[PDB]
Order: C-alpha cells, then sequence, then structure tokens
RNA sequence: GAUUAAUAGGGACAGUCG
RNA sequence: GUUUUCAUUAAUCAGGAACGUAAACUAUU
C-alpha cells in the first residue's frame, strides 16, 4: 500500500473524501 | 535508534513513491551505523 | 569495457531533503559545500569524508545558490536573502557575518577570480554586484527593460570582468563589468537552465537547456553554437566544464550524468543509479578526474571521469599498457565489432 | 566483419584513410622511442590545481 | 582490417545525399512474365527505335 | 466642462483650435470639442509627455482619426510625447485605461507573473503586426500609466 | 427567439409524422425535441419574459402557425 | 463534472510531478487556486507562476513536491482541534502543510498558529 | 440602471456528410 | 466554418415514459 496517504478518508485522485463520522470522530478525540 | 546503512540502501532502492518515509530515516538526530559488508542486505546485516 | 567501474563514493550521510545547490573551492582541492532543501549547508573535506566539517541550519526556504570567497568564507543565497558564513574558525560558529535583503528573490552567486567581488542573480531581472568590505549594497546591473528573472550567473574565470547570465525569456545576456552595462542578449528558442564558460578558452560558453541540449558558444559571435550536444532524455540540470576545458559534466533532470568531450556532440558515457532519485548539480573537482553530483535524495556521490581508468602511481610497463590501448582504440575505434562493445552501455 | 562500414569523420578519401593507418603502434613493429612518442596521449593531466589561466600565453 | 567496405560506403553516401542492351534487356525479362512498368517504358522506347 | 485654464491647457486648446484652419481640408472632432484637460508629468528624466483627457463618447470619435493628428500634435507643440485618454474616475477602469492607451495596437495578453516570493510583475503583451514605430513610446505607456494608477506595468512585444 | 426556433422545429416534425405515421426516429426526435422545449420554456418562466399560463402541447403550435 | 477546479488544479499538478514534467497548462484558473499556489510558493513546493489570459496558470514546479489534495467537504476546525488534524492529515508534523480559508485569509498552519485564528480546512500539500 | 463571454450550454446561417 | 445571438439556462439519476430458437473457448497517458 502507499505510505504516503492519509489517515483520515478515501483519497480519489487529488480529491479526499471525509466522512461525517470522521470528523465527529477527530472533534471527539480532541475532548 | 540507529539505521544500518543497509536499511538506509533498501529505502533509497525503493524508488521515489517512498520518499517521505526516506527523509523520516534520514532525520538527522540518529546514529548510522556504517557497514562493511557487500551486498546490502538488510536482513543478514542485522542478523549478524 | 569489463573495468568500468565509475562509482567511487558518497559524501557523508547526506543532506535530508535534496541537494538544490553546491559550490566547490576553487582555491582549495578539498573544500565542498552543499544546500540542500530545507535550508540547511554544510561544507565538507574530500579527504575525511566519512562526516561533514561544518553543518547549518541556514535558511528557511531551498538553498537555490551557494559558493566560496576567495579567502574562506561562504556565502549562500535563497529566497530569505544572502548570507556570509566563516566554516573554518577555531570555534564553530552558526551565525552569519553579513546578510543581504534587499535587491529582490535572489538565485545564484558567483564569486570573482581574484578580487573579493560577486555577483548575485536576483529574480528582479537585474543582477548585482558587491566588493566585499568596502561595498554594503552593490551595484545592480540590467538590462534597461527587463522583468523575467536571472536565473544562472557565471564570472568567467579566464577574462576577469565578464559575466554571462541566462535567464527565462530564454535569453542568455552578458555583462562587461569594466563598464558596468550590459552587452548583449540573444534569445533562444527553450528556456537555458545553466550557463558556465571554458577555464581554458576565454570566449566559449555552454548553456544547458531545457531542449534536452547543451549548446556551446561563442561569446564574440552569437549567431551559430559552436557545438551542440544532444544526448538527454529530460531537460538538463546542471553543465560543468572540467578545469581542463576538454570535457563536460551534466547533469539531467533524469536519472542521469553524462560525460562528454569537447568536439564530441555525443556521449562519451552515462553514469546512473537507481538509488539516485534526480540529478541537480554536478561539478568536477580541481583534479579533473572526479566530478560530483548532488542528487534530490539528499546525496552527493562522488563518481570518476575516465570509468576504467585507476588513480594512483602507475608503474611504467603499467601506464604503457594503458595508453597503448587507448591509441588503439584511437586507431580502430570505428570498426563493427570494437564500436559496439565501446558504444554498450545499460540504461 | 573487419571491413569498415564507412569512412570516419575528418576524413574525405578511401585513399586517404586506408593509406594513412599504413603502419602498426605496437612495440613488436616499431622501435621504443617511436613506441612511446606515437602513443603520448594528447592531454597530458598531472596531479594538483588546474586553475583557469591567469595570463594569455602566446 | 579496417579497409572500405565500397559498397556500404555508397549506400551511405546515397542515403545521405537523398541501343544494344536494351535488347537483350527485353530478352531477358520476357521471360519471367511480369510487366513492370520500367519493361513498359522499354517497350515504348525499343519502338521509337 | 470641468477646466478653468492652466499656462498649457490654454495653448493645447489653442492647438486645436489652429487645426480647424489655416491648415487641411480635415475636421471631424474639431469643431464638437472645446477646452476639456490636459496633464503634464514628467516621463524618464529630461523629457516629458503630455496627455490630455476626453469625452467619453469622443474617444471614439478620435477612433475616428488619429493618424497625422498625433504627428502634427508632436512636432508642431512642444516635441513631446502626445497621447489622447478618456477622463474617468475599478479593475474595469484600469483595463480601460491601458487599452485607451495602446490606441493603434490591440494589446493581446496580460502576464501577471509572479516571483519566488510574494512579489508580482504584470506584463501586458501587444500585437506583432505593428513593432517598430511603437518600442520608444512604451516607456512612456509604462511610466504615464504608473503616473495614473500606481500599479507598475511593463510593456513588451512577443518573441 | 431560440424557443420560437424549437417550437418551428417541433410543428415541423409533428406534421412530417401526421403525414407518414409509420417512423420511430421521427417520434424519438420529437421527444427529444418537446422535452427541450419545456426546459427551456421552465427557464424563461422562472425568468419571466412569458407569461405563466401560456402553455404549449398542441393548440399553441396550431394558433401559432395559424 | 467537477465543479472544484482547485481539484481539477490540482490533479494536474500532482500528474506533472508523478511524470516528472518541469510545467503545467491549468486550464481553468480562479483567485483560490492562485492562493493555494502562493502558499505553496511561499513553501518553496512550486518555483514560479504566472497567469497569462485568453485564463489559465502556467506552473513552473522544482520537483520537490510528493501531493496535492483538496479536503472535500471543507470541516470546520478551531486550534485544539488544528493539532489533531495537522497530526492526522500529514505524515509528519515537520512535513508538509494544510491550508485553511480563515478569516486573515489563505494560509498554512504554521502562520495560522502565528496570527492565533482558526478556520476552515481547505486543503493541504506535502 | 445591463461583468468576464465559459477551454459547459441551446439556437441561427452556409457548404456539406452519412 | 462564421464578421451569430438569451447568459445559467447546466451535470446526475428515486417515480415514470418512448423505442426491442439462443449460448458453447474467452486531469493526462
Ligand atoms: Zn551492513
Amino acid at each position: 500500500r502507499p505510505v504516503d496517504l492519509p489517515a483520515v478518508g478515501r483519497m480519489r485522485g487529488a480529491e479526499l473524501r471525509i466522512s461525517a463520522k470522521e470528523a465527529a470522530a477527530i472533534a471527539r478525540e480532541v475532548r | 535508534i540507529i539505521i544500518t546503512s543497509c536499511v538506509m540502501a533498501e529505502l533509497e532502492k525503493l524508488g521515489p513513491r517512498y520518499r517521505v518515509a526516506l527523509m523520516i530515516a534520514r532525520d538527522e538526530r540518529w546514529q548510522r551505523l556504517t557497514c562493511d559488508h557487500k551486498g546490502t542486505y538488510a536482513d543478514d546485516c542485522i542478523v549478524d | 569495457r569489463m573495468f568500468a567501474k565509475p562509482f567511487l563514493g558518497q559524501l557523508g550521510n547526506g543532506h535530508v531533503q535534496g541537494v538544490y545547490s553546491m559550490c566547490k573551492d576553487k582555491n582549495s582541492l578539498n573544500c565542498i559545500a552543499s544546500g540542500s532543501g530545507d535550508g540547511v549547508v554544510k561544507v565538507w573535506d574530500l579527504t575525511t569524508r566519512d562526516e561533514e566539517t561544518w553543518r547549518v541550519a541556514a535558511h528557511n526556504n531551498i538553498v537555490k545558490g551557494l559558493t566560496f570567497t576567495n579567502d574562506k568564507k561562504l556565502l549562500s543565497c535563497a529566497t530569505d536573502g544572502i548570507k556570509l558564513w566563516d566554516p573554518y574558525a577555531s570555534p564553530s560558529n552558526t551565525t552569519p557575518i553579513a546578510t543581504w535583503q534587499e535587491g529582490g528573490p535572489y538565485t545564484s552567486l558567483s564569486f570573482h577570480r581574484s578580487a573579493n567581488t560577486f555577483a548575485a542573480s536576483s529574480g528582479q531581472g537585474c543582477i548585482r554586484i558587491w566588493d566585499l568590505e568596502h561595498s554594503t549594497a552593490g551595484q545592480a546591473i540590467q538590462w534597461p527593460s527587463f522583468v523575467d528573472t536571472i536565473t544562472d550567473v557565471c564570472f568567467n574565470q579566464v577574462e576577469t570582468s565578464v559575466i554571462g547570465s541566462v535567464a527565462t525569456d530564454r535569453s542568455i545576456i552578458l555583462f562587461d563589468l569594466r563598464t558596468n552595462m550590459p552587452v548583449i542578449k540573444t534569445v533562444l528558442h527553450f528556456a537555458c537552465n545553466r550557463i558556465v564558460f571554458n577555464p581554458m578558452e576565454a570566449m566559449n560558453l555552454a548553456v544547458a537547456s531545457e531542449d534536452h541540449n547543451i549548446y556551446i558558444f561563442d561569446a564574440r559571435n552569437f549567431d551559430k553554437a559552436l557545438n551542440i550536444q544532444k544526448g538527454h532524455v529530460a531537460a538538463v540540470m546542471d553543465v560543468e566544464f572540467s578545469p581542463t576545458g576538454e570535457e563536460l559534466v551534466s547533469g539531467s533532470y533524469d536519472r542521469t550524468i553524462r560525460l562528454w568531450r569537447r568536439d564530441a556532440g555525443h556521449s562519451r558515457d552515462v553514469y546512473h543509479t537507481k538509488r539516485m532519485q534526480r540529478v541537480f548539480r554536478t561539478m568536477w573537482t580541481m583534479d579533473s578526474k572526479y566530478i560530483l553530483t548532488g542528487s534530490d535524495d539528499g546525496n552527493v556521490r562522488l563518481w570518476r571521469a575516465n570509468a576504467s581508468e585507476r588513480s594512483g602511481v602507475k608503474a611504467t610497463r603499467q601506464r604503457q599498457a594503458l595508453e597503448y590501448n587507448n591509441a588503439l582504440l584511437d586507431r580502430y575505434g570505428h570498426l563493427p565489432e570494437i564500436r559496439r562493445i565501446r558504444r554498450h552501455r545499460h540504461l | 566483419k573487419y571491413l569498415a562500414t564507412g569512412l570516419p569523420h575528418p576524413f574525405e578519401s578511401q585513399q586517404q584513410y586506408e593509406r594513412s593507418l599504413r603502419l602498426p603502434v605496437g612495440p613488436e613493429w616499431m622501435t621504443k622511442e617511436t613506441f612511446q612518442d606515437a602513443t603520448k596521449p594528447r592531454v597530458i593531466i598531472k596531479q594538483g590545481i588546474i586553475a583557469p589561466m591567469s595570463k594569455p600565453m602566446y | 582490417i579496417g579497409n572500405l567496405d565500397l559498397r556500404s560506403e555508397k549506400q551511405r553516401q546515397a542515403e545521405r545525399d537523398l541501343n544494344t542492351a536494351l535488347k537483350k534487356y527485353l530478352r531477358k525479362q520476357r521471360k519471367k512474365n511480369i510487366i513492370d512498368e520500367k519493361r513498359l517504358k522499354a517497350e515504348e522506347l525499343y519502338r521509337q527505335m | 466642462s470641468r477646466q478653468n485654464p492652466s499656462d498649457l491647457e490654454r495653448a493645447i486648446a489653442g492647438a486645436l483650435y489652429d487645426l480647424e484652419t489655416n491648415t487641411a481640408d480635415l475636421k471631424a472632432a474639431l469643431r464638437p470639442l472645446q477646452f476639456v484637460s490636459a496633464r503634464e508629468i514628467e516621463v524618464g528624466h529630461g523629457k516629458k509627455a503630455i496627455v490630455i483627457f476626453v469625452p467619453v463618447p469622443a474617444l471614439q470619435g478620435f477612433h475616428r482619426v488619429q493618424q497625422r493628428l498625433t504627428r502634427e500634435l508632436e512636432k508642431k507643440f512642444s516635441d513631446r510625447h502626445v497621447l489622447i485618454l478618456a477622463a474617468r474616475r475599478l479593475t474595469a477602469v484600469h483595463d480601460a485605461i491601458l487599452t485607451d492607451l495602446v490606441y493603434p495596437v490591440e494589446i493581446v495578453g496580460k502576464r501577471l507573473r509572479t516571483k519566488e516570493d510574494g512579489s508580482k510583475v504584470l506584463k501586458v503583451i501587444l500585437d506583432e503586426k505593428e513593432r517598430g514605430g511603437v518600442d520608444y513610446r512604451l516607456d512612456t505607456y509604462s511610466e504615464v500609466y504608473r503616473r495614473l494608477t500606481g500599479r507598475n506595468v511593463t510593456f513588451e512585444f512577443p518573441q | 427567439e431560440d424557443l420560437y426556433f424549437l417550437i418551428k422545429k417541433a410543428v415541423a416534425v409533428r406534421k412530417h409524422l401526421e403525414r407518414n405515421r409509420k417512423d420511430k426516429d421521427s417520434k424519438f426526435r420529437l421527444i427529444l425535441i418537446e422535452s427541450r422545449i419545456h426546459r427551456l420554456a421552465r427557464y424563461y418562466k422562472t425568468v419571466g419574459v412569458l407569461p405563466p399560463t401560456w402553455k404549449y402541447e398542441s393548440s399553441t403550435a396550431s394558433t401559432l402557425v395559424a | 463534472v467537477r465543479t472544484s477546479v482547485l481539484h481539477d488544479a490540482l490533479n494536474s499538478i500532482n500528474n506533472a510531478e508523478k511524470m516528472g514534467k518541469r510545467q503545467v497548462m491549468i486550464r481553468p484558473s480562479s483567485k483560490v487556486i492562485v492562493k493555494f499556489l502562493q502558499v505553496m510558493q511561499r513553501h518553496g513546493y512550486i518555483g514560479e507562476f504566472e497567469e497569462v489570459d485568453n485564463g489559465k496558470i502556467v506552473v513552473q514546479l522544482n520537483g520537490r513536491l510528493n501531493k496535492c489534495g483538496v479536503i472535500s467537504p471543507r470541516y470546520n476546525v478551531r486550534l485544539a482541534e488544528l493539532e489533531k488534524w495537522v497530526t492526522k492529515l500529514l505524515p509528519a508534523r515537520q512535513f508538509g502543510y494544510v491550508i485553511l480559508t480563515t478569516s486573515a485569509g489563505i494560509m498554512d498552519h504554521e502562520e495560522a498558529r502565528r496570527k492565533h485564528v482558526a478556520g476552515k480546512i481547505i486543503g493541504f500539500f506535502y
């Protein structure tokens, strides 16, 4: 697998789609 | 946390897809153990 | 072809990001420096290649140009502005001893042969010339209505006070330092990455250009190229004449170093390596026997020209056998079997 | 395969090139002084700083 | 060893720069029997002769 | 209109009045114009360039005839670069100032080239079919545009 | 008008279709051109250049050729 | 059709950085693209670009960057969230930058921590 | 009082093409 | 192709609508 790919959402081309749960999951981790 | 030159050699021998992992390895604050052998095979270098 | 073994070594652990500028000391013989892409410069000693002699986190951005002064000190450009350090001092000093920010974004440096003068190529379409120890802002020489950035700058080492420059108008421009004005400007077809002069013939120059090509020009008559070296695949990033003035190194934007004779027009040698990621700056040592390659893998590599010719002291019946073989290949090198074996190289 | 397919670059005539080689280089066929003078290289590089030329020689 | 291949040199220079026999010609080319437009030109030349 | 004259406004208006009679045999926008506006601020060092402001339908009324009008305005008046422009009071206005600056020649493209830091240089190219008689007027074009607007542009023929 | 030329093409297609009655390619192109007419007409309604109670089914075609 | 003209531009930049070309022709221009490339040029991952007009952008690139990306839903982010967002988007905290459309403009996360302002995450490069 | 005229549209005309 | 016009009209398909003896070796490149 590619190393450079980030861990939050899926990547298609240059567009990175983040589901609404994942941005909530980061806000849960901060709190 | 040390990295042998065989390990740096295999990370460089892998292509430019692994340039980020190469830069991470090439962080300056770590010890670089130079190796005195031929093949640059990381498994046999580490085991010896 | 059996004893062609050109790779000799690698200077230290290398850099972290790629080597985007490097410069030798033209007075000494073992003083190299190289500035990387994360803005750290290192001064290397070629006799002890195990570790660097002096390193500093110089700038913020990449180090675009770098040079040595004639005394002992070194200069470095960036988009920050140029700085001066003393890398050979009895305490190590990380801090610079002079800095210069006014004059737009600088791109390259070139030091004079004799005096303490140097010219920095900026991005405002001008070069500007400082004399150390009695000049502060320098004198800005420019083509009168010029906007595009001057990429490279090179003092002519033979004829002092003649400065060549390339610019992203696909043009080369000259400069006479004695009467401070530009001299002549020619527009080529493609952009030129780097100008360089011949250290034995004062009038000949070479431009490494995005046409995958090296053009050897005469500075008196810019009508036609004296020679056109065409062997590359991607753009040529750096060209450097040998200090004997009869050979050339070119590091290209693909993974190749190409060694050339001066009248050849085609490759004498090609050097490549799976670990070498791109090639940005290639330059000879002042022996004219070994070449150095600053890559995008963060590595400065030391190759040799004349890949099958070993150095050191030879016995007479050893160097006579080598000279006899070279003369015999000069005669019978064009026959078919000899030709195919001497041209075969693994790319 | 031992004949030459075309003329080499500086030469202009078949008689010129095929008569210009004409003499073996080796030490079996020529004297020692001739062998040394005929296999001296054109550029003789000694060790040291090869600095660019300061002043005109001629 | 080192002399000219004269045929190959003539072909190299070509690729760089780029009433008594014309009866036995037809005698040799009436036997094929390919018609071969150079022979049509040769027939018109023989008719003119 | 808008003006009570300065020292040279009456001179340039007298030139526009004197081009009616005692001359050609050409007048179309010469009689329907009055004292309009003019400005005299330096270009380079030593030389100056006269600009005259024009009402906004009289710009096409002046596009009717500008050959040899500006020649006689250069020769007969003060031997300096004569230049007509519309008067106005944003980016469309500056675009209009450029395209009414370059009167015979149509501009083609604008290349806003940045540098390796935040600095940027605009450079507007011209038409290739007219090159010979404009290149000594290009620095006057650039300087009048800087003096009127404030944005440094440089004019260049494409090569 | 774009809508005028589109409804003119629609009346021409429907008249040829009434004379011939057997083919299906003209019927398919009629479906395409009536969808195009309704889309452009809806955009011109939501701008408001024409009456919002103006409608074309076939009687407007008949009363605009008549 | 991708209305995200920023994503079309960044796809072209990624294709050139993979193919080893030395310039592109970003055919639909914008202003957010120009600000994005302004940040990339501040941090030295792109040499020099010009906006020519019919317009399009010619982007001289150094061959230093690895990947460009846009965050497509453009989530809002505070500073205490910004630290975790940086260390979850980038492979390392010292490599690459996250682009923010703040109330002070468009800038990187280090300039956002300098100027003490939060905002929406728009893109990233490394 | 009415922007670029889009390297997305729909239409018009001309010679055509199947 | 034009020396042609309105200037977002558009993209995608839930619902729906028109046309209708066989199988068997396989943003660029
Ligand atoms: Zn080892």
